[PDB]
């Protein structure tokens, strides 16, 4: 999971991605109270975190070496056998993970929520895994509406996104899904000061991701769909 | 935003500032300013060739997924479920 | 309690105050007053009809156990063992 | 798990339940030091937490939406198949969880201890599950006494309580056992102030659960054995 | 150390003081002074005779391992991975 | 896991054991940058933690009862049958755990790292478990080298240590590997004051474990290889 009354989400609430406002829903889900819930692809949001944290070759505001970061997380491991036609039940050809964020319509009383999923794929054909993965978005939207009913929480939108890898004979794959919960350093805040804590969060909330990249003098790591998960 | 004025009346704030140069820090680590937090989305996968030890195979393929795309290498991950 | 007189002599206190209106908060969260904690007992069971996805079935039935009887819905649970 | 020198337990140390003082032991366990440890059913304590947090329909001082609450917790999941006579490894008819808190005799030297347990029931008959469950209370009490010996800690009493569900065909059951560690809000403390933190905890110590419900204007949710787990 | 001079220039300090008489406390507990931590190495094994119940056997053999050699009994352990 | 810019390690960085200085490497590993990583046995470091925390019978500056101590921890259980020749899936003759600490060459940029491992031993012969454990150091050292390359971290030395037990028939063994992250009490610091927290860390950096034992009036629990794991 949950991000509630204390939180904001990178790429949406602070450093908003432009592709969020331009996104069209993939489908809608009905919630306990009769409203439609639009489901979107979360790729703008996944990408935004790469812009802020940076990559291993181009490190930006990543977590300190050896810090403790609480994360809402899950993962799955599976082996592809090195020379076996028989997969024993822990084994498979590919591994995938998923994350969904659903924003509460009323954030002063309901929390926004993450549901995460992960699993093994048992076919050598990647096109078939991609077909399966669009079906996991419907399955996750169904579980979000049920978790919502349980707490009588209504949500404004859900953004679901995926990662995967097909492994070669004799490899182990690990697919992970994580929502980190962090603190922002002053140097990532254009005009921030340690002395103005509240104002620092407003600055970050007022800048979109293009604007922040400009003000910092950073190139766009995600620009012409460069990032793939 | 207007939200923070409703939240603030309840005793809640959304401030999450790290005292360090360059680095973000985790929610609840001593020395952060404010009682809020910021989050984001990372799904990634990593692989390692199979060895004789599942635990080490687990550790390295995890470490590669952490180090893939948005960098969260060398952090101590605690789990919230 | 008389016990606190003894505990404070060791530098320990059991004060655990949340700064929020209505809501409790967890031990170690930024902004609580005092360095103690309060606990209690919750044992509950939830169910969901079976689907093709075990992880999702685990998520919704867990949510139902959380939300049944003592409400602990919508929290981030950290495990101590 | 453990509640030690920093802790208090709702229903026993603060907002004490009347039923705690009228309770009679189910049996005793002998400890390494020779004393007898009385075992009681934990229902007054379990009930005391829903009086404080409320229920999803009548919410009282439950955890902030999206907060991080560290919990001594365990759980078990099991499927009951839709139409199959044969039950595989992760399958059963019912699912149960248990919690035991046992209070240290000298709380300045030793911690009070939680042990938690959970499992899958394999026959369709609920009466057989409940006889089994009284056996788990003895198993747990044996566990308690050995953990006490490892640390040479003596306990004054143990309170064990259970939860379970029997599944219909094609259902997944999830039995959880959780002890949350929390901080209390001022408005739940009659006469409390943010400026008087020690006095705030002394007020909650001196209030019994009926008196607190009276001061707060709350109906008892526990009253005539209404709560079932 | 000279390391601490370089570290303090980044906003980082390695101070880790417990306010309690005799006892160590964990990183992030409220009331500790400083924003660093200290760590160490414990590998131990414990046994219990097998009972009817695996969860309880795992709890007691675990407690036996925590209690053997460097004493870390009666703590709430949270996992960092 | 990791101990980074905020940490020090007992018996190395504070209260350093003279056995760390007299120790010779068992073998070296090549790192991604071409340097050699010397691998040592971690026993001086294991021993130092029991001097500081004390044991159950001779308790020194151990964690407070009921405290929350975050740990890089892993563990494994296995059962030896009471009278069965055939060993099923969660079963074996012994159980083992391992911890490796790898110190970063540049601690202002790279975190130092823990690798942990644990497994079940399937022969009744202890000399065979000890040969296999010498093979696990090499396995762990290859893991360290690969993780190092992932983040381009170079390391100075790795210290790898093991615990194990052999089960009697009908016993369950649990082998745990744990790195606690703690705060030090003022009275473990010769000359410390709550008013001088910066100086207090310096005092412990400058004391050697024999010198601290002597200033505290403590006997050495390690002394003549007294501790077995």
């Amino acid at each position: 999971x949950f991000t509630g009354v204390q939180g904001r989400v990178i790429g949406y609430d602070i450093l908003r991605s432009p592709e969020v406002d331009k996104a069209k829903p993939l489908f809608t889900e009905t919630q306990w109270d009769g409203s439609e819930l639009p489901i979107y692809d979360a790729k703008p949001l996944q990408d935004a975190l790469v812009e802020y944290f940076g990559t291993e070759q181009d490190r930006r505001h990543y977590p300190a070496p050896g810090s403790f970061i609480v994360c809402a997380n899950k993962g799955v491991t599976a082996e592809r056998p090195k020379n076996d036609a028989d997969m024993k039940p822990g084994q498979g050809y590919g591994v995938w993970s998923a994350i969904a964020i659903s924003f509460a319509k009323d954030p002063t009383k309901d929390s926004s929520m993450f549901v995460e999923d992960a699993g093994v794929w048992e076919t050598p054909n990647e096109d078939e895994l991609l077909e399966y993965l669009e079906g996991r978005r419907k399955a996750m939207a169904k579980s979000i509406a049920e978790c919502g009913q349980d707490a009588h929480a209504s949500f404004e939108s859900s953004w679901i996104g995926f990662a995967y890898t097909m492994m070669e004979p004799g490899q182990i794959g690990n697919a992970i899904t994580v929502a980190p919960y962090v603190s922002l350093p002053i140097d990532s805040i254009p005009g921030g000061s340690i002395l103005t804590p509240d104002k620092d969060m407003e600055i970050m909330e007022n800048l979109t991701m293009p604007e922040w990249l400009e003000k910092m003098g950073y190139k766009s790591l995600s620009a012409n769909n460069a990032l793939k998960y | 935003s207007e939200l923070d004025a409703k939240l603030n009346k309840l005793g809640v704030d959304r401030i999450a500032i790290s005292p360090y140069k360059q680095w973000t820090r985790g929610y609840m680590e001593p020395g952060n300013i404010g009682n809020g937090y910021v989050t984001g989305l990372k799904v990634d996968a990593g692989v390692r060739d199979k060895s004789d030890d599942d635990v080490l195979d687990g550790i390295v393929s995890y470490d590669r997924a952490e180090t893939k795309n948005a960098y969260i290498g060398q952090i101590n991950m605690t789990t919230a479920s």
